[PDB]
Formats: structure tokens, C-alpha cells, sequence
């Protein structure tokens, strides 16, 4: 999954 | 509400007990006792409720996509048949997931975001509220599917539109909002082009404003830089 | 109770889909609601039953941990003050554990101790009653803290007397017992020299029967002897 | 902490 903040 | 009793001054003390022992539940839960105090919370506040409710819902949406994944395959062909359980018991985590993006949608509209003025509060707030319409949507397959999706759209876009106005490209939580709205924009919408476009543009404005800031900042803004560097690598 | 209008079966599906989901307390929720069924627990459902509870008691044993530690430090010289809220959130966390501890307990009391017959199932359960009482001990500190104590020497002697008596030295149920009792001996009893002499005898015992054992058994049998060593070198 | 199962 991609990066999140 | 069960905190109601309890200071608030106590409840924001335990949230920060409770970070350190890991122990998401009831950081989230002395957080929101101390939001419905009424007032308004302050930057470290603020950060003390998104990490709460961050991690407690990052918990149920792992357990959802391995329950998802089961059930998936339990629908493909040549698969025994084994009963409702997959499904209810998926269903079960959905819905619990779905409370806790509703309780989270629910402080930040009684009244956190009516109250925020400054950008930092407003923004943070908004960018919270795409968030956790974003993990609705990804949940979501009824009617109200592309509401559920346009609600977190149209709360990333009004965040994006003051922090472009009022925060320099390197701030970190405008930093963290773009790079949110790109996974939204890749994940939810269906729009890989503009998920790859707005980490890139985004990247690159920070990139040319780093000259301005401290060491200490600088850390802060190449940290979150990285994170769409990272997500640009995997969509490129 | 809540799961008293599920099947056993199903309850048992649902255990393993949460322990896949890594949703231990559901997974100890689901286990409690089989065992309620009444009828005895095969292999695997013990073995389903104690994982769930293991890693949720051992959550909270690591979050009071936590919060004694900090508890600790704020009772020193030259600490601050800073009010009841420390003990109080630990006496929060201590008393959840408790209560599970109290509900494992409870299904060992009623009624899986006493329809167990072979000794596979009764050292598995007595074992677990002594690991319970052990945990309770490990926050005890009333009047009833040496009562605490002696519930779980007696319930894991029991065990022992049971596992000498009826399994081979390498029964990997009868190794985990005298590892547990061991650290019961080390860390609850105040007895270093016990807890030392049980390990070793234990890990000797067993290594001279690896002889008779098929890889697979041997592979079980050795990884337990390897926990029994490296309590031994900690504490030599 | 030591081993326990
Ligand atoms: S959920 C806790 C929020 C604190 N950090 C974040 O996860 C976050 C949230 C929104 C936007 C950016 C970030 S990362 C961040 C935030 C504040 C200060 C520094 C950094 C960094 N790096
Ligand atoms: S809490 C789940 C119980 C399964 N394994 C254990 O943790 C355990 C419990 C009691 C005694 C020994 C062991 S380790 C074990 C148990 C059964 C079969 C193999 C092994 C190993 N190695
Ligand atoms: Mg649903
Ligand atoms: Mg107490």
C-alpha cells in the first residue's frame, strides 16, 4: 500500500 | 459520555500514557472525552487525537483487507463452500470501522472544524475529515458510494485550497494533506494522473523552499518529501 | 452471553479467521462463546483457546508494565508531582487484566478442568490455571497476594505430577509446563535455585529421549528445549 | 523477561 500520513 | 467526569487537563495526560504503552483504544477514548470538553486543542492536542484514532482505525482496516481477501477467494470457482461466516464476521470489522470513522467524522463536525480559524487547526481538521471518508469509501459498495467519495474529496480540496493560500510548501501538515489527496486520487478515484501529478508538483515546491528552513524543519518536511518519493517509485 | 445464539462451529471458523486478522480479543470472545457450548475442546480448539487469551493478557501484561514502570519513577526523589491520574490509569489497565484472568479462570472452573480425563487435555488446563494465577500474581499486592501465589504453584504441581506420571520427557505440553513453572519459580516464588534445577533437568530429560521421536515431533520437542535454554543462560 | 509458552 501506498504512504500516507 | 463515560470521560465526562474526568479533567480535562487528566484525560489529555492519559492519552499520553496510554501512547506509550500502546494502548490506541483508550488514547482515542480519553481524546474524545477531551474534545467534547467544548474547547478548542491546541497543536500537540490536535496531534494526540489523529495519532489515537489513526492507529485504532489502521488496525481494523488491516484485519478488514485480510477478512476481504478470505472472502474473495472463498468466491472463486472450484471453492468449497463453507457458510456465511467469512462474510459475517467481515462484515463485523466493516462495521466497527465504520463507527470509528463516524465518531471521528462526528467530533470534527460538533465542532472542531467550525471552530478552527487558523490554518493549521483548519487544514489538519479538513485533512481529517478526507481521511476518514476515504477509509469509508474503501469499505463502501452501497448507493451512497460516490457521496461517500465525493465527501472526502471535497474536504481534501477545501484543505488544499487554504494551505496553498496560507502555508509555505514545505509546512509539514500540507505536506501530509497532498500527500493523502494523491493516495485518495490513485486509490479512491480511479486517477492515477493526478495522484502521480500532485506528489510530483508537490515534491518539487517543497524541494525549492527548503533554503528557508531550519535544520529541525528541514527534517521534518524531507521526512514527508520521502513518503511521496516513496509512492511516486511504486506508481511509476 | 452475546455468542449463545452462534454455533459451535461457527464460533470456532470465526476464531481462526480472527487470529488470520490478528483480532485476538474477538478471536478469546469467539473461543469463550465455544467453550459456553459445554462440550469438551479437541486438541486444536485448546490450542485455539489459549493463544487468544495468551495474546491478550499479554498485551495488557505489557501495557502495565508500562505504566508501573512510569508509576515507579513518578514515586522517586526529586519527581514532580503530577497527580492520581498515573495510578489511576494503571489500576485501569491492572483491573481489565484481571478480569480476564477472572473469565479464563472461570471457564477452566466451569467446566473444563473437571471433564478432562486424558492427560493431554488436564495438564494443558491446569497449566493454564497456574499461568492465569501467575499473572494475577504478577499485580498482586494485598492480602490475598501469597493465597494468589500458592493457587498457581498448586495448580501448576498438579500438572507436573499429571505429565510425569502419563507423558514422554519430550511431550511438548509437559515441556511447556515445566518452562512456565520454571519462570513461576524464577520470577513470583523468589526461588532462582528451583526455577534453575527444573529448567535443566527438564532440557536433560528431554534430550535423551529425541532418539524416539520422528523429525516433525523431534522439531517440536527441540524448539521448546531451546526456550528452556535460553532461560538458563539469562539466569547463569 | 524470560520464556514462557
Ligand atoms: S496522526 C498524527 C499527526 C502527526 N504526524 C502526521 O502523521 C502528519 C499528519 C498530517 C500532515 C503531516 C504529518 S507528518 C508531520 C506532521 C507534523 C510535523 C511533522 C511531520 C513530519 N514529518
Ligand atoms: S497458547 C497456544 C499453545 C500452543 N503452543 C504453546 O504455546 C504451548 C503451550 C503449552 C505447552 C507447550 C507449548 S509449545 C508447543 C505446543 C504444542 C505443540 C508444539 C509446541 C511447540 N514447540
Ligand atoms: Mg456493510
Ligand atoms: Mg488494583
Amino acid at each position: 500500500f501506498p504512504a500516507t500520513v | 459520555g463515560a470521560m465526562g467526569s474526568m479533567e480535562r487537563a487528566s484525560l489529555i495526560q492519559k492519552a499520553k500514557l496510554a501512547e506509550q504503552a500502546e494502548r490506541y483504544e483508550d488514547m482515542a477514548a480519553f481524546m474524545k472525552g477531551a474534545v467534547e470538553k467544548g474547547e478548542e486543542l491546541s497543536n500537540e492536542e490536535r496531534n494526540l487525537l489523529c495519532v489515537a484514532y489513526k492507529n485504532v482505525v489502521g488496525g481494523q482496516r488491516a484485519a478488514w483487507r485480510v477478512l476481504s481477501s478470505i472472502e474473495q477467494k472463498s468466491n472463486e470457482e472450484g471453492s468449497e463452500e463453507k457458510g456465511p461466516e467469512v462474510r459475517e464476521y467481515r462484515e463485523k470489522v466493516e462495521t466497527e470501522l465504520q463507527g470509528v470513522c463516524d465518531t471521528v467524522l462526528g467530533l470534527l463536525d460538533s465542532h472542531l472544524i467550525k471552530e478552527a480559524g487558523d490554518a493549521e487547526s483548519r487544514v489538519f481538521y479538513l485533512k481529517m475529515k478526507g481521511d476518514y471518508y476515504r477509509y469509508l469509501a474503501e469499505v463502501a459498495t452501497g448507493d451512497d458510494k460516490k457521496r461517500i467519495i465525493d465527501s472526502a474529496r471535497s474536504a481534501y480540496q477545501e484543505a488544499m485550497d487554504i494551505s496553498k493560500k496560507e502555508m509555505p510548501p514545505t509546512n509539514p501538515i500540507r505536506l501530509g494533506l497532498a500527500l493523502n489527496f494523491s493516495v485518495f486520487h490513485y486509490e479512491i478515484a480511479n486517477s492515477p494522473e493526478e495522484a502521480i501529478s500532485l506528489a510530483k508538483t508537490t515534491f518539487d515546491e517543497a524541494m525549492a523552499d527548503l533554503h528557508t528552513l531550519s535544520e529541525d524543519s528541514y527534517k521534518d518536511s524531507t521526512l514527508i518529501m520521502q513518503l511521496l518519493r516513496d509512492n511516486l517509485t511504486l506508481w511509476t
